[PDB]
């Protein structure tokens, strides 16, 4: 009747744990926030809210280590007016001293998921906006492969190949397991000053059922 | 600020002959190789660095083609700014910084959730078949310090890939470009850079590296018209009939492109 | 990780384990009142010790003292008699009464211990007066402040003494978030390679900050949880405890969800020195319980591997399988590695570090590629495929290595040693599903295997024809022979013909045996392949190793 | 080293905690708080007074022992021995 | 020293006859080969060393033409010389803080040393002196056809130390390639030459060194080595007008139709140079 079923897979994936962000360590499974981002990469408007209901894991948890040369700091805001009060060459030297930070990443491989999510109208929804219209727009885009931006498995260098599951969700690899993954990020509450909120993730039958991230009893 | 009105997916094929395309910092500088398949690996940031270097060398401080994230090959002789509140500063950056306009950046104002994401995106490039890097031992005439002078020679080593053909995928998102100003001339410059990335990257370690094929899928819609993964499948690369044993030249590989869906075009810049 | 926090919570309950409870310090304690559950005094123990010079108050781990001054500041559960007893040696009864009132107020910040001790305060040898004293409940070891309830009360008091968010380790809300974590040891008793002080979490550079958060707030953990996990990791990293091991640049620490005998053997399971019997049993496929019964294989086992850099250290791998499952996987690994030892002095169960070291540039611990090490002590204890980089590594080492008589080792070092052959066999068995014998198989009739055997017999002919040769064909032509048999075997065969011809004129006129072996091997080959694949090269190396071992002292 | 810029001022604490990597504390007779940084440099504070230490030079570690109170030195005998082998 | 203003790509063809062009430290001293195919290899480092030797021989340590990687020099001492010439106090591991001072020291090193000026160098030693990339780069040299190295066994009628071994003479062996034609590719970058000072006189000296690289490199293991062809592609602008791989394909090397059996002289090969694009020219006169 309602809801969606989007399947996403790729050779690489990295959902970095917040506690090991600097030396990237990925979650075993994509957190609901990553599913939010992937869904919004296909279709989103200010008049809607994406809610993730379930995440199905269809391939074994396989890890891998990749190390890269990365930058130490963000580029600072300049004042354009003074940019040519004199010829001021603005640049960032990646190779200069402490600017070069090497960061090792331990990331997943050959992932495959099916995302179940539905809709919700926000305060700034238009007088004519209806959940059905956005649902049909998303379904059409997913069927035709159109997307606002190419979805990625966490980091932009890991593109996601996505499809719409018209039929039944395929059987999972952990069909007979009840694996506890410990607390993991649910989403980030941007209303309460970007406050992260977590939930105890248990992978029953290979499907994770996070609590709704809009509910009041999960938010502080 | 006109911006491209089509979604692009491009597949770039490049190869290395007796060189190290991308040393692994976590393996003593051996070329990256995929543990799961044994294929050689070349991270995307390496290609992005090469593109930035090529554009910096080519435009040389043009009006709208300054490059922010440089290495110590920077040139400090001339710069001129187009000169066209957080929104205003970001617009200026995009207007007169090519890499920011193309790849994006982060400008210390996380108060603005909307980042500078940039249209262009590209993933890791992986060899079409497993590579077997060779270890080459070398010597040096002179010793660096008097302490080791007390026989005055050093035995280094140098890792090379005898040959490997790498496939790089990339995605350009028109809607993101519309928020940054990435225009069609920028797209032409990007194609040129991809074609001539390695022509200025020569060094003692990389050996000979060059771009062989560049297939571009031009979508009719502002969004896409067919799945990207189904388009990348049309580019099939296999081994020529008369070739056997390990590959050692591009002639060993035969590459063909299928018929694209009705809603997308196909180009071959090489 | 939540596992480390759980480890501290489990070990901290054991007073003798050495875990320092959160928010506690070493302070002077003199007397211990022993009282019943009803608050009635039952006895006094002079825990103070004797140095011979003087009787000093004992040093005990107790809640940190307050910043005392002119005013009265009550300490939680250990104080002088002016607070507890209701009397003081100074005779100032007003100060004593205020101290007692503050003390009784402080404790109240339904457990039988707390109620019993309160009842004692409702009552209020003589040497106890004036000294620092602590409580002790009859029928239970330890002291009141060592009980879980006292720990929770003191933690809550500290939390109210806040300076908090939701902890991502315990999941509790309204907890104070640690601005900075406690540091982790580095060097001899820490992650070898890291500088003297390191940390799991660090955000000193702006690029690591996200969502406008600053410093360690990007990873919100309660102060207690931070301290607990850091202390657990530091305790594990101390070599005094037998729960640590170092491989390549990564240091591996292991523990179990509860006390188990596995923690004392796993230090040798992937680092061999009864343990030999256990290894033999698990390799054969038996259960470890058979060799000794105390293992409860359902207890789950944690293995963590940390790799260092300049000042911060990164997690490299992490497994949480049960003791039985991972023991079975290690047994399968050792079963796959099985090969006939080349010399009697070599280990029957090669150490993981030794195996990795044999792939190093000059067979020394450094130069080991950290990625390969991560793919070992990983593929070993997970049962998954070995990293595809493994086989080319050992093949390249065979290409680059050569006889090294300058090593002062009496035996001219073999290029294809026992360890490299074992690694190749393991890779072929797992990643390629091929069948590889543990010793020579004269009925193999497999072309790469036959070529390897042929190379071995040619080498034997060479070193018989030219005793004490500086270098043999193993030093130079092994790589090309394995990789490109068609282009190099003609010269090897002609050289072996020269060797046998000389060997025939000289003593040992019956050369005839080597010629017969060449006939019997060449018979099964119809053509020399122009090229061979990597797995075929591995088969060639295995065949060469097997034939060489079966030829040392045939005659 | 920022201790020279701010000397014994309390704002040194703010600066260090803003730039410092994981902080440690000691509760042995006299309260001590440790701010550690990269480059194996540590800043230690107690009240207004503070002492800067380098973890690669023996003399700095000895001075850190001398700047501490007597009872603290006994508890830090283990930690002091750890740094001292840095050679 | 005005730098060059054109991109160059060159192809060098050189021979070896009963010689050892480049030994392999891992496989005894056998000539380097590609084990999976049998083709011979010669590290670009060896060719750069020969060019350095020729430059030193033909310039005899004249000013602005010293070579940095000398036979027995200590690099730290040369860096100390540079710092003294620049009047600076060298920190052990760090460049001078003032970026202009670091640029001055690096420019001094580039100007007064030819091989730093040409091939670049890494000087981040216990007395740091910066880095240089080097406008001129060249890749490995690979034989057109697989080589067949053979072991030559030799003896000596004398013994170094006190030994009773000789009841037969002291043994030894050489390794030779019966014949092999190698192809070496190389690049010259105007943008880097601008930063380094690689001038046109330097380019002429480099061409001379390539042409006469082996004429003064005779030894007991080299045999007869010689440079046969040297095709130079000159672009008309700092950035080329055609991909290099297109240009190198214009030089086709194949065995002459009138020859059969293993190659044993350059006459067994025929080299043809195709037509270059409009933006490039070919100096097939070397």
């Amino acid at each position: 009747t309602y809801g969606i079923r989007l399947r996403v897979w790729g050779d690489y994936a990295c959902f970095t744990r917040p506690e090991m962000k600097v030396e990237r360590v990925s979650y075993d499974v994509m957190p609901p926030s990553a599913a939010r981002g992937i869904l919004e990469a296909i279709h989103w408007k200010p008049a809607i809210r994406w809610i993730v209901d379930r995440i199905h894991v269809l391939r074994p948890i396989v890890f891998d280590n990749v190390r890269r040369n990365e930058v130490s700091s963000k580029i600072p805001k300049p004042n354009p007016a003074t940019a040519m009060r004199d010829r001021k060459p603005l640049y960032f030297l990646v190779d200069d001293g402490s600017n070069r930070q090497q960061r090792a990443a331990t990331l997943l491989r050959n992932v495959d998921y099916v995302i179940e999510a539905h809709f919700e109208l926000t305060d700034k929804a238009g007088a004519e906006d209806n959940a059905g219209k956005h649902l049909d727009i998303f379904r059409r885009r997913a069927r035709a492969g159109q997307s606002f931006q190419q979805p990625c498995l966490g980091c932009r260098e890991f593109p996601a190949s996505f499809e719409l599951l018209e039929g039944d969700v395929p059987l999972s690899c952990y069909a007979g397991e009840k694996r506890d993954l410990g607390y993991m990020l649910l989403d980030i509450d941007f209303e309460r000053d970007m406050t992260p909120l977590f939930f105890k993730a248990v992978m029953e039958d290979g499907v994770i059922t996070p609590p709704s991230r809009t509910s009041p009893e999960v938010r502080a | 600020m006109t911006a491209i009105a089509n979604r692009y997916e491009f597949v770039l094929l490049f190869d290395v002959e007796n060189g190290n395309p991308n040393g692994d910092p976590d393996a003593g500088n051996m070329p990256r190789i995929d543990p799961e398949t044994g294929h050689g690996l070349v991270t995307d940031v390496c290609l992005k660095r090469k593109i930035r270097n090529h554009v910096a060398l080519t435009k040389e401080g043009a009006e709208r083609f300054n490059i922010y994230i440089q290495e110590k090959a920077i040139l400090n002789e001339t710069h001129e700014r187009a000169y066209t509140d957080a929104k205003r500063v970001t617009d200026w950056m995009c207007t007169n910084f090519y890499d920011i306009r193309t790849f994006g950046a982060v400008m210390t104002t996380e108060v603005n959730c909307g980042q500078v994401r940039g249209p262009v995106q590209m993933a890791f490039a992986r060899s079409v078949e497993p590579v077997v890097p060779q270890e080459v031992s070398i010597t040096r005439m002179a010793v660096t310090t008097k302490a080791e002078a007390e026989d005055n020679r050093t035995m280094g080593r140098k890792h090379i890939v005898p040959y490997g053909l790498y496939v790089a995928h990339g995605f350009i998102s028109a809607p993101l470009a519309e928020k940054t100003g990435f225009s069609d001339e920028d797209l032409t410059l990007f194609w040129d850079a991809l074609v001539n990335m390695f022509e200025h990257d020569r060094s003692a370690a990389r050996g000979l590296m060059s771009s062989r094929k560049l297939i571009v899928f031009k979508h009719q819609n502002r969004l896409g018209n067919a799945p990207a993964h189904k388009l990348f499948d049309l580019v099939k690369v296999s081994r020529a009939e008369g070739s056997s044993g390990p590959a050692r030249s591009f002639a060993d590989y035969a590459v063909t492109v299928g018929q694209a869906p009705e809603g997308v075009e196909v180009k071959e810049m090489l | 990780l939540q596992a480390l926090h759980g480890y501290y919570q489990r070990m901290s309950a054991d007073p003798d384990a050495g875990m320092p409870p959160y928010g506690t310090s070493m302070e002077n304690i003199s007397f211990a009142l022993v009282l019943d559950a009803k608050g009635t005094l039952r006895g006094i123990e002079d825990l103070r010790e004797q140095e011979g010079k003087k009787l000093r108050p004992r040093k005990m781990l107790v809640p940190i003292a307050e910043k005392k001054g002119n005013g009265i500041k009550p300490n939680f559960l250990w104080e002088n008699t002016s607070y507890i007893l209701g009397v003081d040696a100074k005779g100032k009864q007003e100060r004593t009464d205020k101290c007692h009132a503050a003390f009784i107020a402080h404790i109240k910040a339904a457990d039988q211990d707390l109620a019993a001790v309160l009842q004692f305060l409702e009552h209020g040898s003589e040497e106890v007066i004036g000294s620092n004293i602590v409580f002790r409940i009859e029928g239970e070891p330890g002291f009141v402040h060592e009980r879980p309830a006292a720990r929770q009360a003191w933690a809550n008091c500290l939390n109210r003494r806040e300076q908090c968010g939701q902890c991502l380790i315990t999941g509790e809300r309204q907890k104070p978030i640690a601005q900075l974590h406690p540091s982790i040891k580095g060097g001899r008793d820490g992650v070898r390679g890291a500088q003297a002080v390191a940390s799991i979490v660090s955000f000193n550079n702006t690029a690591f900050e996200s969502y406008g958060k600053e410093q360690s707030i990007n990873a919100p953990v309660s102060q207690e949880a931070a301290f607990s996990y850091v202390t657990a990791l530091n305790y594990l990293l101390n070599p005094s405890n037998r729960q640590k091991v170092t491989i390549a640049d990564a240091t591996v620490v292991f523990w179990a969800e509860r006390s188990s005998p596995a923690e004392d053997i796993f230090a040798g399971m992937f680092d061999p020195p009864r343990m030999h019997d256990l290894l033999v049993a698990i390799r054969s496929g038996k259960r470890a319980t058979d060799i000794m019964p105390d293992m409860d294989e359902s207890v789950r086992f944690h293995v963590l591997g940390l790799s260092p850099n300049a000042a911060r250290l990164s997690v490299r791998f992490w497994e949480v399988d049960t003791v039985g499952h991972m023991l079975d996987k290690v047994g399968r690994h050792y079963r796959e590695l099985e090969i006939i030892p080349q010399f009697n002095n070599e280990q029957e169960f090669p150490s993981l570090s030794t195996l990795l070291r044999q792939t190093a540039v000059l067979n020394k611990t450094e130069n080991i590629s950290p990625v390969l090490a991560g793919g070992l002590f990983r593929a070993m204890l997970t049962g998954g495929p070995y990293p595809q980089s493994l086989l080319p590594a050992v093949l390249g080492r065979i290409r680059a290595e050569h006889a090294r008589p300058e090593d002062k080792s009496r035996y001219r070092l073999e290029v294809v040693t026992y360890y490299r052959a074992a690694l190749i066999k393991a890779y072929l068995i797992r990643n390629r599903k091929l069948e590889v014998p543990v010793s020579l198989d004269p009925a193999r009739t497999d072309r790469p295997y036959l070529l390897g055997r042929l190379f071995a017999v040619l080498e034997k002919a060479q070193e018989d024809a030219v005793p004490g040769a500086n270098a043999t064909i193993k030093d130079r032509y092994l790589a090309s022979a394995s990789a490109n048999p068609g282009q190099v075997f003609h010269m090897l065969l002609k050289n072996a013909s020269n060797h046998t011809a000389k060997l025939r004129k000289d003593p040992e006129r019956k050369a005839i045996h080597y010629e017969i072996m060449m006939q019997e091997i060449i018979d099964n080959i119809s053509d020399f392949p122009v090229t061979m694949s990597s797995d075929e090269q591995g088969l060639f190396m295995i065949g060469y190793y097997h034939q060489r071992k079966a030829l040392f002292t045939k005659k | 080293m920022i201790a020279q810029q701010h000397k014994d001022t309390v704002a040194a604490c703010e600066a260090a905690e803003a730039i410092a990597i994981a902080k440690d504390q000691v509760w042995d007779g006299e309260g001590y708080t440790k701010y550690t940084f990269d480059d194996n440099s540590v800043l230690i504070q107690s009240g207004t007074t503070q002492y800067a230490m380098d973890a690669d030079d023996a003399d700095s570690i000895k001075g850190y022992a001398d700047w501490l109170d007597d009872e603290a030195r006994s508890a830090e005998a283990s930690e002091i021995e750890r740094l001292l082998e840095s050679v």
